[PDB]
């Protein structure tokens, strides 16, 4: 199993991370934590 | 040999301004004690701190009338009010403590059975009750003995009484051989038999802890904390019923020991959150 | 020699750190939030709890020997099964919302059937074959649920068959915790061996192993995105790791925090992820800083799990005390 | 709650909260004991005698009392991971086999071990803890066969049941740090069903009432 682990193929770490930051950057306005939501459409308030 | 007035109005203020902050950490420490979980001895502290909040509050007036010119200073009209606020919450610290004496000794002696029966709607059941006894029987007495009432002379003021001259306090000149009977009674109801019933509430909690199989420790830390309650009961109300009782037997008393009954009595709301404060 | 190798290979592709990428990014400020809804049907420690897909049903699980479904935007109980097991420390709550798992002590995930003809909630299935104290019972889909043992392994189970299907196995300590991908075709699942190992749903086999944590692993859960994940462990730190990466990303770590982790979430879109403390205590860390952004000291014991809607509109955050509260 | 389904909804609460309530109530006075044991000692002899996976369940109910038992010796894992789950019972059930020093897994030695790792726990300091020791008539003859001095070098005296008994409690009892919070009901297995079950109801008794003291005040 250790030779199956050993031989896969694996990306620069810098490209991940610009991807990571990219997913959450596009989806920040989504997010109702990031952004306070008002409370007239809240339906927790 | 009277103690001057103005060492008496002294005490009276180092008490109250010692009493009042711990009567409010105390009530305050019960009241978060209780939003966490509600507990039985928690109701009975929760009614101590009030009865000790009312009676410092009822402290100041007796301060300021203390002095030599301490007649009555005060409007009448609310002097009935002040009595009841002074006379109460001494029967009903005693019967709280009664209350919480019998509560540990069915606790101990009776631990199944009070485990199967632990209930706080019961113990506010008995506080109401206690609550509810201690003030009819306190206005059956005001009416019956104090001016004013229906066995009372029509030429008469409601907790007024100067045959001579000027104007007392309510019970602060009462005439001799009066309500000597209704006060002797009042003592032996409200004192007496709490007393009793505390006292054998207490020795069946120790025979039930060396009964038991224990920790010593555990066993000495809860005989100290009953003897200390004890005690504070003892040295708190005794005095008082002891002075009255003895004025009820022959009208000889007479003088500074009224006084010093009710110093005593006083120290009951400064001395009681030391032992039981729940801090 | 393979480890090494392995060594080499994840040391080289580390080119950068995640700090550096992320400097440029404007720091997000302070959030705080407040206990919207504060359920108390409950009367002794709860152990577990899990959202609905519709984010508005959310299922928890206490040591009194039962677990009650709330609605959370009216706080009203629906349904309440009394448990044959009164200990209890995992529950699930499928897609679809008509059934819902729990598991304990007992090595059985029992599963009850919330939508009957009848009106009254029965038992379904009875699934055993473990031989440890199941951590963690998740849902793949209506009729495949995965489940994670203390025999360190995992299993896939059937409800119509009622016989595990695949098994996975390769885990040094007891598995603790496990979480699910979006597609739901592969999944990773944190031991006491300090180490995760991501499973495949289908074939079954560990491709990769995530090393670096210096105690137990008690929580994990997947990255909104997929491609990575969270674990929360007993030495209070918080590493992401990255699948495509083959290493640790970021640590999430202070001097201040010395207790350990319950529970770790993400949010929607995955910028912030909140993690329960053994001081009752929850921390809104960054994932792209490693900086906190607030603390949710409602509770007062333990905050046993916390659990965030996929929609993202509130975070639930149970306890061992008897109140659950709804932050948002 | 002006519509039909959220009066409907409120009443099904209410009635969900009154079943909880009962059930709460009921489990109050409801009291549990845990049995623990190293090696052969997890599967008590107890609920054989009473008798002629995972967690184990026994109902049995003494003097209109009802007791459970739970068995972990089917628990092959991490103690550490799931011990906080028993948090709260009423006490702790250890049994030890005073015929197992001579026997090597060292048996002896295992009990202790584990009986000091439970008894130094954070979880179980106010857990009150009851050691059994069985097999006394097995234990006095491996004793007058064999020598003890074996199982403890530095122990030395007499080969007599009596003595040996005593320093075999004193030493099981001396392993906790905390003396003055914890408290442990030794006893010897006999083959009367009335001592052993006596001894636990009055363990039981004995921490029922430390509670209510706790509640009132008294602690
Ligand atoms: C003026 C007050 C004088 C006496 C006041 C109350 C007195 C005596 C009450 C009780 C003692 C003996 C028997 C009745 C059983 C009673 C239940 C009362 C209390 C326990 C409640 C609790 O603490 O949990």
């Amino acid at each position: 199993q250790l030779k199956m682990e050993a031989n896969i193929d694996r990306i620069k770490v810098s490209k991940a991370a610009a991807d990571l930051m990219a997913y959450c950057e596009a989806h920040a306005k989504e997010d109702p934590l990031l952004t306070p939501v008002p409370a007239s459409e809240n339906p927790f308030r | 040999m009277d103690l001057p007035p103005q060492l008496s109005f002294g005490l009276y203020v180092a008490a109250f301004a010692l009493g009042f902050p711990l009567n409010v950490l105390a009530i305050r420490g019960a009241t978060a004690h209780a939003r966490l979980r509600l507990t039985p001895s928690l109701v009975y502290a929760l009614n101590l701190g009030c009865s000790d909040l009312l009676l410092t509050v009822s402290l100041p007036l007796k301060a300021v009338e203390a002095l030599a010119s301490g007649a009555w200073p005060l409007p009448a009209s609310l002097c009935p009010v002040f009595a009841v606020a002074h006379f109460f919450p001494l029967y009903a610290g005693g019967g709280f403590l009664a209350a919480l004496s019998a509560g540990r000794y069915l606790g101990a002696a009776f631990p199944l059975g009070y485990q199967a029966f632990r209930r706080p709607c019961y113990s506010w059941g008995v506080c109401a009750a206690i609550w509810a006894l201690v003030l009819c029987h306190l206005g059956l007495v005001f009416g019956l003995e104090a001016p004013g009432g229906w066995l009372d002379h029509s030429n008469t003021s409601l907790g007024i009484n100067t045959p001579v001259n000027g104007s007392p306090v309510c019970l602060e000149a009462w005439d001799p051989a009066s309500a000597g009977p209704a006060r002797f009674s009042l003592s032996l109801l409200l004192f007496f038999l709490p007393l009793a019933i505390t006292a054998f509430c207490y020795v069946g909690c120790l025979r039930a802890l060396a009964r038991s199989g224990l920790t010593h420790r555990r066993k000495l830390r809860a005989a100290w904390v009953a003897g200390g309650a004890l005690l504070t009961l003892l040295l708190c109300v005794g005095p008082y019923n002891a002075s009255n009782v003895a004025s009820f037997l022959y009208p000889n008393l007479g003088g500074s020991w009224r006084k010093l009954g009710l110093i005593t009595g006083a120290w009951s709301v400064v001395l009681n959150p030391l032992v039981t404060g729940y801090l | 020699q393979l480890k090494n190798q392995i060594r080499d290979a994840r040391k080289a592709c580390a080119d950068a750190t995640l700090s550096q990428i992320t400097n440029n990014i404007d720091p997000v400020g302070r959030i705080q939030m407040r206990t919207r809804r504060t359920l108390r049907g409950h009367l002794a420690k709860i152990y577990a709890m899990h959202w609905g897909t519709d984010s508005r049903l959310l299922v928890s699980a206490s040591q009194d020997g039962k677990l009650i479904i709330w609605d959370s935007y009216t706080t009203n109980k629906v349904h309440a099964i009394p448990l044959r097991s009164s200990w209890v420390m995992t529950c699930a709550y499928a897609p679809s919302g008509n059934y819902v798992a729990c598991g304990g002590l007992d090595n059985i995930c029992s599963i009850y059937n919330l939508k009957t003809r009848e009106g009254n909630v029965r038992v379904s299935r009875e699934l055993a074959g473990h031989t440890g104290y199941l951590s963690c019972c998740r849902f793949l889909d209506d009729n495949q649920i995965v489940t994670s043992s203390g025999d360190t392994t995992c299993a896939l189970w059937d409800i119509e068959t009622g016989q595990q299907t695949t098994t996975f196995t390769g885990h040094t300590g007891d598995v603790m915790s496990l979480s699910l991908a979006p597609d739901t075709r592969l999944f990773v699942s944190g031991a006491c061996d300090a180490s995760a190992k991501l499973w495949d749903v289908r074939e079954g086999m560990c491709r990769q192993t995530f090393t670096g944590h210096e105690s137990d692993i008690n929580a994990i859960c997947f990255f909104p995105n997929g491609n990575a994940f969270a674990t929360g462990s007993d030495d209070a730190t918080c590493r992401l790791f990255d699948l495509r990466a083959d290493q640790e990303l970021m640590t999430y770590s202070h001097d201040n925090i010395i207790c350990g982790i319950t529970s770790v979430s993400f949010s929607k879109s995955g910028r912030l992820l909140l993690a329960g403390y053994d001081d009752f205590n929850c921390n809104v860390w960054d994932a792209l800083k490693a900086d906190r952004a607030g603390v949710l000291a409602g509770h007062d014991n333990r905050v046993s799990c916390l659990g965030v809607t996929d929609d993202g509109m509130a975070v639930a955050t149970g306890s061992w005390d008897s109140f659950l509260k709804i932050w948002n | 709650t002006l519509s039909a389904e959220d009066k409907a909804a409120v009443e099904r609460s209410k009635m969900i909260d009154r079943n909880l309530r009962e059930d709460g109530e009921k489990a109050a006075r409801e009291v549990k004991l845990l049995l623990l044991g190293a090696g052969e000692s997890g599967k008590c002899t107890i609920v054989k005698q009473m008798k002629i996976t995972g967690i184990v369940e026994t109902h049995f109910t003494f003097k209109d009392l009802h007791f459970k038992m739970f068995d972990v010796t089917a628990q092959r894992s991490e103690r550490k991971k799931w011990i906080h789950c028993f948090e709260g019972v009423t006490a702790i059930i250890f049994c030890v086999a005073l015929s197992d020093y001579d026997l090597v897994l060292n048996r002896m030695h295992a009990s202790m071990k584990l009986f000091d790792s439970i008894c130094n726990n954070k979880w179980f300091t106010d857990t009150s803890i009851i050691l059994f020791l069985n097999k006394k008539d097995l234990f006095e003859e491996k004793i007058k066969k064999s020598p003890l001095t074996i199982c403890y070098p530095e122990y030395a005296g007499s080969n007599t049941y009596e003595e040996a008994a005593a320093y075999i409690q004193c030493q099981f009892e001396d392993l906790n740090k905390r003396k003055d919070t914890k408290e442990i009901y030794t006893h010897f297995t006999c083959s009367t069903d009335t001592k052993n079950v006596q001894f636990v109801f009055d363990a039981v008794t004995d921490v029922i009432i430390k509670n209510n003291l706790k509640d009132c005040g008294l602690f």
